[PDB]
């Protein structure tokens, strides 16, 4: 998540003040500049796990084509649950199941 | 209630085939084309406009013609001698004719002038057999034999030459 | 909407859109500003729907960096018009009008054709870019080409409609030519002779 | 620091005429913008039974007539009601009902239409002053409200369904006709006449 | 092929809100709505909308060949009135939990006897079955989102000659 | 790196066609249009996405 | 030297599987970049 | 029931079946057809007589032009603020191609509060000369969409003491977006708008009031018809 | 149901030809047979070209 100029709406780029030795975010079409809070200017993940469990919707229990199991919900302890494998579909994706209850909709595994 | 068996499924399938038939898609598509598609194709470009700023007294004359309704007719055969009569598919097959019907278009001509038309025949469209515009859609079972048409024939094809 | 740049190749992964009657590909930020959404925050709102999805944001960063040169609607329209494969030497005002013509019409015509109705086109561009990035990030399988639910069958209706449209356009052109030829005599043509 | 562009200080001494309001909002200058459905209409004019009865229109098209009947019976109206004490009062046929869940519903007669509210920010109502070319704000439009039929069994929904179902059933553009002669006869006879007058014109021009 | 204007009218009537009233930050959970491939609006309660559209199609108000698809995973609700889509009929199983007839075929012996007679008891053919809500057409894209039983015997839970039916033990229960 | 390209544009002073050559230097961000017959030189700034059509349009606007 | 810090986290599991040493990686980087980059590496007993 | 007599009879039947808001028992008798939930409160639905002469437009900010998004603007104008509730808009068009909107507001909270109280309490015929000075804040690009029908949109205002609900027509919708002024046109920009605008409150003239009454005579002729 | 890796859900015909195939097994077996026909009708031309090149 990156921020934008509050008066120009354009993207703010990181900058360093030579005299102050501080990190700043400065727009390019305007003189607006704001102090940087975090030092993590850039991050790149070679191996990532996002998109595995993030694929959750509140009304996934209304799908009739999804199998229904009897795994115990940690939160609601309901007798009815719906499970599915990982939404991320890379060639080396694990086959672990994600179980969703009909009340709390918490995603968990059998591991 | 009572359970549904396989024989009831076959009763339902029999109802399906009693209403639809086996070539219903061809006939339905052709009926849709003749009923509405031709008129919309004509109205896609409903105006031909010519203008002329005559100075030969600046007289700007605009000549515009508009396309109106589409009139269709039952297929008809026009002999060499001149007589025209209704045509049935068996005669077209025997005489190597084409089972087609004339198409008439209303053209309205306007002469706009600022100083500063009836059913014209545009062509003949072949008619799909047993469709809504075919002569065999009516005629029941008995007359179908007098016209030398097989009652088992299902239509869905054209007769060209 | 092509996504240039291979895995760890081609420097930035720029996105260039292809428009009808335009000779060369155009970066997506430029066409977005051409439709009339100049700030970058609004463009990101149009494309993405989850600010926490930093992966698609870092994928979009090179496109913004490339398109940063253009910062106004009119200049973007002029850039689109310059490559619009029209006559050479067209004036700037006529170039902008030609760009507006080629942008309102012929660009996603199935959505709309009337004026002042281009927000939907911007939203659909956002949807297309979202789908492209989503498949590029391997989050979804590429659309199946053999999926029979995405096919259509042309029966006698559509085929005859296409053929009749062609033939009727030919007849209309013949009538037009005959009218031009026969007005020189300034005669009351029967209009039953113009048709063939 | 984006310095202020305008520093001339030029000022206009324009005075606007304002009229007293028949009512004043209490506690909040909030209003709800509501989209008007096709099956619901607003008749701001006072209800005049005699012109209404004398101006009812009957059409051959059943769908159009049914739609007009539905919109007329569902139209919001008002009329002057003579009080039993001899005074005159404004009487309306429309009411707003709030249920126990807090939802709101627009009621016309026995018909009830639910309201779906979506919060909208930075949306305000203004009053236009065309003669001076300036816009004067009025209040804030906090929520956008959609009107939805309560249930399938509602008569309005059933009439709408009937009208829309039978509207798309009628489709027949081409009109049939009977050909009595050769369709090509006009072209050939007119071509013969044109060739005849071509020959006559050529002879005249050669003799002219 | 069918005109899409009635579909848009019904969608607007039943609470769909157009695109100009849409902000991605605000409606972070709303469902998009496509009609013939164009994004026309958004909706916040897609379940009741799809139920209403399906019931309207079954009652005959909407043309039975109109395709109604809900993609719960992608938060989309697509509608097709295009020409050239291949469909096929299927029986309808009463899947309403609130109904006593849950999990049973809607068609009963009364419909069968009406079909055999040829008329209703105050012409009764295939179209009457389709518009009475016991049979409906589905195309190749709507089939992605439905669960079909092979035979009416599949709707309820040692011979060397007869064939073997699938066990289907992966699912504790089926709807 | 200066890039020299032969273009089919029309000079507005000599009216000879196919006698226009576009010289753009990306290093200094400049573009020069020279008439092979008139010997006239037109200079205009260029950007990273500039193309000979851009400089030609700039010359057309400057001419009028 | 520049204030810009460039760091990267190595997967301990695969690093052990490939039978590699942090010193070896640092030496390879130093050899390919001479003295143009100052490099520090965490010990093998670090959590990451 | 296509008979005009039947339609009229339906109209009077609908008129007669209006539930008295004070009748608690009859209100509780009414039940939601689907929710099966009793009614709590009711309001009469009436049009507004004093406001039909004026023209109302729904004004909205699109995208980054949101006042909430503009943090320095909100801080300057106050974190409902009376300054927003008393803002002025000035549409100025140099040419068909170039168009924008000018926004003005009262920076002082006391002056804005006094003006808002005076404006919202206009029920008598005595108005104090409040020479309020409005300061320019920002300019936005504008687009307009018009309603084909008169009452396509209507805003609803409530009045609990009278148990009524007054609705007003909406003519069109105006959308505003943030506009970055070109550096080459600031010279003409400084000659377009103004740093301040002074508003003077005066009682409406008799002729203008008569014109407004004549305009309103279309809706309500019993209380406004000329004699 | 979705995400079903059971043998009968991915094309394992449990029955025999004498016993008869269920509709799902029938469709899967038809898919396999179609693949066989396509493979033959495609490889024949490639093999013919290869043999012609070898002979030449
Ligand atoms: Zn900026
Ligand atoms: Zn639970
Ligand atoms: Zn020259």
């Amino acid at each position: 998540s990156f921020r934008f100029c509050l008066e120009c709406n354009n993207m703010l780029y990181p900058k360093e003040d030579k005299e102050n030795q501080r990190l700043l975010y400065s727009c390019r079409n305007c003189d607006y500049t704001e102090l940087a809070e975090d030092p993590k200017v850039y991050r790149h993940e070679l191996i990532t796990n996002i998109g595995e469990t993030a694929g959750i919707v509140d009304d996934i229990g209304q799908d009739p084509t999804l199998p229904r199991s009897d795994k115990e919900c940690p939160e609601c302890h309901s007798r009815d649950c719906v499970f599915f494998q990982s939404q991320q579909r890379r060639k080396d994706t694990n086959m672990t199941l994600f179980y969703v209850c009909l009340n709390c909709k918490k995603t968990f595994r059998d591991e | 209630d009572d359970t549904i068996t396989t024989e009831d499924c076959w009763t339902v399938i029999s109802a399906f085939f009693e209403e639809k038939g086996l070539v219903s898609q061809q006939l339905d598509s052709f009926d849709e084309f003749m009923e509405t598609s031709i008129q919309d194709l004509v109205w896609e470009e409903p105006r031909l406009i010519l203008d002329q700023p005559a100075q030969h007294d600046n007289i700007n004359k605009r000549y515009e013609i508009r396309f109106g309704k589409i009139y269709l007719s039952r297929p008809t055969m026009t002999e060499a001698d001149g007589t025209t009569h209704a045509m049935f598919p068996q005669e077209a097959r025997l005489r190597n004719l084409t089972y087609s019907s004339p198409v008439y278009l209303d053209m309205e001509k306007s002469m706009f002038t600022s100083i500063d038309g009836n059913k014209v025949h545009i062509g003949k469209v072949p008619i799909m057999l047993r469709s809504k515009f075919c002569s065999l859609r009516t005629l029941d079972e008995v007359d179908l034999y007098k016209m030398k048409e097989c009652p088992y024939d299902m239509g869905g094809y054209f007769v060209i030459n | 909407i092509k996504l240039y740049g291979r895995e760890d190749k081609g420097t930035g992964r720029t996105i260039k859109a292809t428009l009808p009657y335009v000779k060369q590909d155009i970066p997506i930020v430029i066409v977005f500003r051409a439709l009339g959404v100049v700030p970058d925050g609004e463009i990101l709102q149009h494309i993405c729907y989850d600010e926490n999805d930093w992966q698609m944001l870092e994928m979009l960063k090179p496109c913004i960096e490339e398109g940063f040169v253009i910062q106004d609607k009119e200049v973007a329209l002029d850039f689109i018009g310059r490559r619009g494969s029209a006559a050479l030497g067209i004036r700037r005002e006529k170039r902008i009008q030609y760009a507006k013509d080629i942008l309102q019409k012929e660009l996603l015509p199935h959505i709309t054709q009337e004026e002042g109705f281009e927000t939907r086109k911007t939203f659909f561009l956002g949807y297309m870019v979202n789908r492209l990035l989503l498949c590029a990030l391997e989050r979804k399988d590429q659309d199946d080409r053999d999926h029979f639910g995405k096919k259509r069958l042309d029966l006698a209706g559509p085929l005859l409609a296409n053929l009749f449209r062609i033939l009727f356009r030919k007849l209309t052109r013949e009538i037009y030519r005959y009218m031009q030829r026969c007005i020189e005599t300034d005669r009351d043509f029967n209009l039953n002779l113009a048709v063939k | 620091h984006t310095k202020s562009v305008y520093d001339n200080g030029e000022t206009l001494d324009i005075s606007l005429p304002i009229h007293p309001k028949s009512h004043i909002p209490q506690g909040k200058q909030d209003r709800w913008v509501v989209k008007l459905p096709d099956f619901l209409d607003i008749n701001a004019e006072p209800f005049d039974p005699r012109p209404f009865e004398m101006n009812v229109k009957t059409h051959e098209d059943k769908n159009q007539e049914l739609l007009d009947k539905l919109i007329a019976v569902n139209t919001v109206r008002w009329r002057y009601a003579k009080s039993e004490t001899g005074g005159i009062f404004k009487e309306t046929n429309s009411q707003i009902i709030q249920w126990e869940d807090g939802t709101y519903s627009l009621r016309v007669g026995s018909e009830i239409f639910d309201m779906f509210t979506t919060n909208t920010d930075d949306n305000y109502l203004v009053s236009e002053h065309n003669e001076e070319g300036i816009l004067m704000t009025e209040s804030t439009l906090s929520k956008s409200v959609k009107l939805v039929p309560a249930s399938f069994q509602s008569t309005t929904h059933q009439k709408l369904a009937k009208a829309l179902s039978a509207k798309q059933k009628k489709e027949s553009y081409a009109r049939s006709v009977v050909t009595k002669e050769d369709p090509e006869e006009r072209q050939r006879r007119l071509e013969s006449q044109e060739n005849e007058r071509y020959r006559l014109e050529r002879r005249r021009k050669q003799a002219e | 092929g069918s005109p899409s204007e009635p579909i848009i009218n019904f969608l607007e009537e039943w609470g769909m809100e157009p695109l100009e009233d849409y902000d991605p930050a605000q409606h972070t959970k709303s469902t998009r709505i496509f009609v013939n491939g164009v994004w026309t609006g958004i909706h916040r309660d897609p379940s009741m909308l799809v139920s209403t559209m399906r019931d309207l199609r079954r009652s005959g108000a909407i043309s039975p060949e109109v395709s109604i698809i809900r993609d719960i995973r992608e938060r989309e609700f697509k509608i097709f009135t295009d020409v050239g889509r291949v469909y096929r009929p299927l029986f309808i199983v009463e899947d309403d939990e609130s109904k006593d007839n849950k999990g049973e075929l809607r068609i009963t012996k009364e419909h069968i006897r009406k079909i055999q007679q040829g008329y209703d008891d105050d012409v009764y053919g295939w179209s009457s079955l389709v518009t009475s809500g016991v049979i409906e057409y589905v195309d190749g894209e709507e089939e992605e989102t439905i669960m079909i039983a092979m035979t009416p015997e599949d709707l309820q839970t040692n011979d060397t000659a007869k064939r073997i039916k699938p066990e289907m033990s992966t699912s504790s229960h089926h709807t | 790196i200066k890039q020299k390209l032969e273009t089919q544009f029309t000079c507005l002073f000599c009216n000879h066609d196919n006698s226009v050559v576009c010289t753009l230097d990306k290093k200094n961000s400049i573009g020069l249009l020279e008439c092979k017959k008139c010997n006239l030189s037109f200079q205009a700034p260029i950007n990273s996405l500039s193309q000979p059509i851009d400089i030609y349009s700039d010359w057309i606007d400057a001419c009028e | 030297q520049s204030p810009w810090l460039l760091r990267l986290e190595l997967d301990r599991a695969r690093m052990l599987d490939k039978q590699l040493t942090m010193n070896q990686v640092a030496d390879k980087i130093s050899e390919v970049f001479s003295d143009d980059l100052f490099v520090m590496w965490s010990e093998d007993n670090a959590d990451k | 029931d296509t008979n005009p007599r039947s339609q009229l009879h339906s109209v009077e039947r609908t008129f007669d079946e209006v539930i008295d808001p004070r009748n608690k028992n009859r209100l509780q008798s009414l039940i939601h057809p689907r929710k099966k939930i009793k009614a709590v409160k009711a309001w009469h639905f009436f049009p507004d007589t004093s406001t039909f002469d004026q023209v109302f437009h729904s004004l909205k900010f699109v995208g980054s032009a949101s006042l909430s998004k503009d943090r320095p603007l909100n801080e300057q104008l106050g974190q409902v603020n009376a300054s927003i509730l008393t803002s002025l808009f000035k549409p100025i068009e140099i040419n068909p191609h170039n168009k924008w909107i000018s926004l003005y507001a009262v920076t002082d909270k006391l002056s804005a509060e006094s003006f808002r109280k005076s404006f919202n309490s206009i029920k008598d015929d005595n108005i104090v000369n409040r020479h309020v000075i409005y300061d320019h804040i920002k300019d936005f690009d504008q687009m307009f969409r018009g309603h084909k029908k008169l009452f396509e949109d209507f805003a609803i205002s409530f009045d609990d003491i009278s148990d009524r609900a007054f609705f007003v027509p909406i003519v069109g919708r105006l959308e505003l977006k943030k506009k970055r002024i070109v550096p080459g046109l600031v010279d003409m920009v400084n000659r377009t708008n103004y740093a301040h605008i002074r508003m003077d409150l005066r009682n409406p003239s008799t002729q203008e009031t008569a014109i407004r009454d004549s305009r309103r005579e279309q809706y309500d002729p019993v209380n406004y018809s000329s004699i | 149901t979705k995400d079903d890796f059971s043998p009968e859900s991915k094309g394992f015909v449990e029955n025999s030809y004498l016993r008869g195939l269920t509709p799902q097994e029938f469709f899967f077996h038809a898919m396999a047979g179609r693949e066989g026909l396509i493979d033959t009708a495609v490889k024949t031309a490639e093999t013919g070209y290869i043999q012609r090149r070898l002979v030449k």
